[PDB]
């Protein structure tokens, strides 16, 4: 497959999530706080409310957004789940990735846990689910390890979730193949199949036992389904829309769910009369984490399309549709997502709108922001910052993390040829020559490998930019700081990924012909 | 933007066109994902066989778009 | 007062002729080219030329003859150099010229009295229909419906199948993933999607086109699909729209343009007609009556023991009226 050269502009330090979190985590060993965001960056938070800067560090090797993540052995090691096709393996304590299983074929959507066995497992569009042993993806002492992938085969459609009891004798599967398949995880061979909904499974829980199962359908309703008598056993419509997030007491008596609709209700499965509502987000909920500390939960986490991640206190259910909730009691901020672009005829600048509906005009060439231009109108400015040129497109961009990311791509990454002078670059006194705005960017990113020497002579990328390199289809091959370069070892890298059309400009600088 | 095409199984496949993009071009597209030379092709859309000359602004083809491809069956 | 003729073949112009047939068997359109004839703007262009033959067919002395539509066939030419030679051509693509290019026409025509917001022509409201092609995100759960308008459908085809079970598929929700995820604009990402086309305004003329041809990627060819493909003399359709009124209108068989040949590069185009409840075939010149029976038993093929193999290619399905 063919290679892409991409590029992001951002400020070296991201501390805050820019578009929503897909899926959170909860450390009680340590109150620590994991979000999985979409914009491919996992961070870590302190839960102790009395804290006025909770941000911990951020865990950043994912190249698109990291849909699940499961912590475990007993404390930190955290396990992701991605749209990047990746699950990967990292030291939780520390914040670093040991491994990355590039077993998966599409988007990894979620991650199954099974703590009394140290076993988890993987699923996605793919139709696949791969179970794994922590220790030995976490082992680094290498005794005779022989690693055959270990897989379970019945899903005829994308899988959108999974659940494992805490034993790890049931695991179940939920896909837009609208029933529900399960299999012995230690055994792989199947057991039943449970037909009951109409839409898509985004949400799969089970007991400690794996007797009974919990399933939040697109289709509005809960199911609570008897394993052993292989059918549901009880039906709960309570959402408007579909139910997307799910949470249960220890017990297993009473039911937690959010959905597209943006309300959160706490339900009774014993009597569903007696449903609470938590209260209604200002976005539809994608997942929710309990806080188990004591029972009944004292706190609920909840993670929605909006880049900001709010806790909400339980404690009133017991003395307690009116809401419980107005306002959440510990928040952890998020910042705005670039939800629409636009390039303009020059192919070098293009307009912004963030999600606070802010515009703000960007340099693609030099790799920043030029202008910020506030809540004014995006369609209007568009309009008023026309352009009477001809440049051929050379470039792709991609708001899929919130922050900008620009493609190279070898069709037409050298199709633009500009007059210097044209593009700012004033030469005194020499006459403008035409520049391929392509090359020039290509010759900036990789300014730092010594195989290049200096740089494009003319201007500079900022040298914290995330240079990545992969193929068109989805599998990433290297990623680096454009300062990186220069090291042995990236260095090494860099010359077993980059593509021979990079080269030919980069190292053999044989600059294209018009 | 992403335009769609009714493949000649009934199968869709999303094209990644421009609204300045000849039909020419949509053709080069589709022979990537399909391997079906353009020469051979044939494109309908709105009750109207798209002339290779003319680009999808003039043919009002807007993001979310089906063209339906079709080939020839000659007889005398 | 009925009058079946043939049409003289000029050298591979059978792909001409047969749409002729089957557009003359369509009442609508006929009696409405008939009703153009009459106005007689006299400057020669196709919609001319189509009324002059028409009016020739209709108004001739005996029941049964042949005309030779080299007045029209000479126009043809001039106006379209991919139509100006000897060569075999399609009967969908010229189906499709003729259709818009009198379209075109009469959207000139009904422009220049205003001279002296758009505008729907008569071949619109015999042919047009309108689809709503809906998309559902299955990220975020937010569904796009966007119209499309048609002139014919062009439906895929599948082996021993019925021409309703593939208007059936045509109408499925299909799932766009792996390689054709959809870009959705809430979610910023390519995701798996729904995509499902229903009917939401139905045409007068039902035009079905099918999509009888599979290209071989490796062997860098494509071949011509004669599977039993069977056609049934009545369609029940069903319409989606507003849900303030709800059609459930039921359509007739009038006319099948059919492809003879085992291949998709050369072949003879001939129309089966359906007029006065008996069937007739139409080979260029030749009109000849044929007993429903024989009519969807030889149009379709069974295994390969069928020489030249004649398949059902347009279908016209006329509204009950
Ligand atoms: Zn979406």
């Amino acid at each position: 497959r063919k290679v892409q050269v991409s590029y992001v502009i951002r400020d070296e330090v991201e501390k805050y999530n820019r578009n929503g979190v897909n899926a959170l985590q909860l450390d009680p060993a340590l109150n620590r706080l994991f979000t999985a965001g979409r914009d491919s960056i996992i961070r870590i938070w302190s839960v102790n409310q009395h804290k006025q800067d909770p941000y911990i560090a951020s865990m950043e090797h994912h190249t698109d957004w990291v849909n699940d993540i499961v912590l475990c052995c007993n404390g930190k090691t955290l396990i992701s789940a991605s749209s990047d096709t990746t699950v990967k393996v990292w030291n939780a304590h520390k914040g670093f990735c040991m491994s990355t299983l590039r077993t998966h074929k599409d988007y990894v959507k979620a991650l199954a846990y099974a703590k009394d066995k140290e076993l988890v497992a993987s699923a996605g569009l793919d139709r696949q689910i791969f179970l794994w042993d922590v220790n030995t993806l976490t082992a680094l002492t290498a005794s005779n390890n022989t690693v055959t992938t270990s897989s379970l085969s019945g899903n005829k459609d994308s899988i959108y979730s999974l659940a494992m009891n805490q034993l790890g004798t049931i695991i179940v599967s939920g896909s837009t193949e609208k029933v529900l398949r399960v299999w012995d995880p230690r055994t792989c061979a199947k057991l039943m199949k449970l037909k009951g909904h109409t839409d898509n499974v985004k949400a799969l829980l089970l007991n400690r036992d794996g007797t009974q199962c919990l399933s939040g359908s697109s289709d509005g309703t809960i199911r609570l389904w008897s394993l052993g008598q292989q059918r549901c056993i009880a039906t709960y419509r309570v959402h408007d829309e579909g139910v997307w997030a799910l949470q249960v007491n220890d017990a297993f008596t009473h039911v937690y769910s959010g959905g597209r609709d943006r309300k959160i209700y706490c339900t009774d499965l014993r009597n569903p009369d007696i449903r609470v509502l938590i209260c209604e987000e200002k976005a539809p909920v994608l997942k929710m984490e309990l806080d188990r500390s004591a029972d009944p939960p004292p706190a609920i986490w909840v993670a929605t399309t909006k880049s900001t991640v709010n806790k909400w206190t339980l404690k009133g259910i017991h003395n307690f549709i009116t809401p419980l909730c107005t306002q959440p009691d510990q928040v952890i901020k998020g910042g705005a997502s670039i939800i629409q672009c636009h390039i303009l005829n020059d192919k070098r600048h293009i307009l912004t709108k963030d999600t606070n509906n802010n515009v703000a005009y960007w340099d693609v060439l030099k790799a920043c922001k030029v202008e910020d231009l506030g809540k004014v109108d995006f369609e209007d400015e568009i309009k008023k910052r026309f352009k009477m040129v001809y440049v051929p497109n050379w470039f792709s961009v991609d708001l899929k993390t919130g922050m900008l990311t620009i493609t190279l791509d070898e069709s037409d990454c050298f199709a633009a040829w500009v007059s210097a002078k044209d593009a700012g670059f004033s030469s005194p006194d020499g006459s403008d020559p035409k520049l391929n705005l392509g090359g020039l960017l290509l010759q900036a990113l990789l300014e730092y490998w010594p195989r290049t020497h200096k740089g494009n002579g003319y201007f500079q990328v900022p040298p914290h930019t995330p240079v990545i390199f992969g193929e068109a289809g989805g599998r990433t091959l290297f990623r680096l700081l454009c300062r990186d370069s220069g090291g042995e070892t990236e260095s090494m890298l860099l010359n077993e990924t980059v593509p021979q059309w990079v080269i030919d400009i980069t190292v053999d600088k044989n600059m294209p012909k018009f | 933007m992403q335009i769609f095409v009714k493949t000649l199984t009934g199968k869709t496949i999303t094209l990644e066109v421009e609204p300045s993009d000849t039909i020419e071009n949509v053709k080069a597209k589709i022979q990537d994902k399909e391997g079906i030379p353009p020469d051979q092709q044939r494109l309908i859309f709105a009750g109207k066989q798209l002339e290779d000359g003319r680009t999808l602004s003039d043919y009002n083809i807007q993001k979310e778009s089906t063209l339906h491809l079709v080939l020839r069956l000659r007889g005398g | 007062n009925e009058h079946y003729f043939g049409l003289v073949n000029f050298g591979n112009t059978c792909y001409c002729n047969s749409v002729l047939q089957a557009l003359y068997f369509c009442r609508p359109f006929r009696e409405n080219v008939l009703a153009y004839k009459a106005q007689q703007k006299k400057k020669e262009n196709l919609l001319t030329c189509l009324a002059d033959l028409f009016h020739s067919i209709a108004t001739q002395k005996k029941k049964v003859g042949v005309i030779p539509p080299k007045k029209f066939i000479s126009r043809l030419r001039k106006e379209n150099d991919l139509f100006d030679n000897y060569m075999q051509q399609d009967a969908h693509e010229f189906l499709n010229y003729l259709l818009n290019t009198i379209a075109d026409i009469l959207q000139e025509e009904k422009k220049q009295e205003k001279q002296n917001k758009p505008e729907l022509t008569w071949v619109h409201e015999i042919f047009q229909g309108t689809l709503t092609n809906e998309t559902r995100c299955l990220n975020c759960e937010t569904v796009s419906s966007k119209d499309e308008d048609f002139l014919d459908l062009s439906v895929d085809v599948e082996q021993n199948t019925s021409i309703t079970h593939c208007l059936r598929d045509f109408s499925n929700t299909e799932t766009l993933c792996s390689e054709q995820k959809y870009y959705c604009e809430t979610c910023c990402s390519k995701q798996e999607a729904q995509k499902r086309m229903r009917v939401k305004k139905l045409p007068m003329i039902l035009a079905l086109h099918l999509k009888r041809f599979k290209y071989m990627e490796q062997l860098h060819r494509y071949t011509k699909l004669s599977y039993r493909v069977v056609f049934p003399l009545e369609l029940r359709l069903f319409n989606t729209s507003s849900d303030a009124v709800n059609l459930d209108r039921m359509y007739d068989l009038v006319a099948v343009v059919v492809h003879c040949g085992s291949g998709p590069n050369r072949g003879h185009y001939i129309t089966i007609v359906k007029s006065h409840g008996f069937w007739l075939l139409f080979d260029d010149d030749i009109v000849e009556k044929i007993d429903a029976q024989a009519i969807e038993e030889f149009y379709g093929l069974t295994s390969d023991i069928s020489k030249n193999s004649e398949s059902g290619y347009i279908l016209f399905y006329q509204s009950r009226e």
